[PDB]
């Protein structure tokens, strides 16, 4: 890999700078090398490959809904043929998006899920990998849709279970990864019931534990709380 | 249009 | 080039999806394949050029002044020592932004200025050419910096030369030449008080210009006027 | 902090 010759300690300092430069690209190529050097990851690492990632794929997101809005319009009644160039622009967006998620996905595989041990670690890890596969659902047509969707769902699943015996209900990785696979239920799995269920039991736990925090700690907590109710509130 | 999140405060 | 077998109308088409979905490095990938099939530019073609490249280059500089910002902090005095990084990092995001100023150079010379005969598309290539040699001297800092900065000068110079004898003083293509060129003045050649007499000029000579303008076009040109006052405002 | 224009309405 092109930053193999890199000092891990530097490619952490240097993916930290990538971020307040807003070199988002830069900064997911210097978190991989990280990763690469083969120990495991810290609290504070963990989060700099996540948001790294995130507003790399949210880019692509972005642009392949634009794309597939203007393609669809296109392929109504009354619209005129204008050649292939939408699909295929469509696409070359799609494939370099599939390219992100599988790499993120190879991160998960070889060999991060398997060296985490601790809870908080193992839960934030498998979300992610329900996430990535969350984002290839978003795009997926042919025949291992089904097979991508239950992809994600595992992943979800094995975090809830093990968030639900090692965490307290505020711990922001189990309200994180919750909000997520409400999402997930609502938007990908046709789930809309399950969706509002997971979301208010979420709610309404964490609201029953804020008594045992810190101010800061109460701060954090509340802050993906009122994401819950935001989705609530769009949803019902 | 949902909200979802990417990490995690330590 | 990667984009030679691609037709120059699918280019084209390519290049307005690309600004629709905000990706525009792709959206200058497209443009310089069209500029490549060797065709002069419509005025439309050379705006998506233009905003192409501006938003590629538009990031560039936004990273490298935060990264100079940290590096002459790590520079003063009582701040602690931490090593080759913020220098190779800045170094780094610094060669790409040189790199795309040259392809952007390179495309102006060979051949777009020589083949533009019109004013319109020879003042607007000039003052492109002037606009890149600048973004070139905000980082330069040795042998070749007042080479760098004299190529911007000749370049807006022939512009300016140009659009007194060919347009009129609301021509939007003659005022955003005057507002860039007043801009290099104060940012670049040290010279306030040359940036402050063209700024001021340009904008009564306009303002006298208008009564022979129909709704559309004042507002094209107001729209210019405004940016030449904010700067005055904040220039003195 | 200056404003620039890479743009020439048509
Ligand atoms: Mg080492
Ligand atoms: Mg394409
Ligand atoms: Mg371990
Ligand atoms: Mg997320
Ligand atoms: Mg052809
Ligand atoms: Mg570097
Ligand atoms: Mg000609
Ligand atoms: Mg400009």
């Amino acid at each position: 890999g092109a930053m193999g010759s890199m000092e891990r300690a530097s490619l952490i300092q240097k993916a930290k700078l990538a971020e307040q430069a807003e070199r988002y690209e830069d900064m997911a190529a210097f978190m991989k090398g990280a990763v690469e050097k083969g120990e495991e990851l810290s609290c504070e690492e963990r989060n700099l490959l996540s948001v790294a990632y995130k507003n790399v794929v949210g880019g692509q997101r972005a642009a392949w809904r634009v794309l597939s809005s203007i393609e669809q319009k296109s392929n109504e009644e009354g619209s005129e043929e204008k050649g292939p160039e939408v699909r295929e622009y469509r696409e070359k967006v799609e494939t370099e998006l599939q390219g992100v998620c599988d790499t993120v996905l190879g991160l998960l595989d070889s060999h991060l899920i398997k060296e985490a041990g601790d809870a908080e670690s193992r839960v934030f890890y498998l979300k992610m990998k329900g996430d990535y596969y969350r984002y290839l659902a978003e795009v997926a047509t042919g025949d291992d849709k089904k097979r991508i969707i239950d992809s994600a769902r595992s992943a979800y699943q094995e975090a809830m279970d093990i968030s639900k015996k090692e965490m307290p209900p505020t711990n922001p990785i189990r309200l994180g990864l919750a909000l997520n696979f409400s999402v997930f239920h609502y938007e990908i799995a046709n789930s809309p019931e399950e969706a509002i269920s997971l979301a208010k039991t979420t709610f309404d736990e964490a609201m029953a534990d804020l008594h045992t925090l810190s101010e800061d700690s109460y701060k954090d907590s509340t802050l993906i709380m009122q994401l819950l109710r935001d989705n609530l509130t769009l949803w019902t | 249009a949902s909200h979802s999140m990417p990490s995690a405060a330590c």
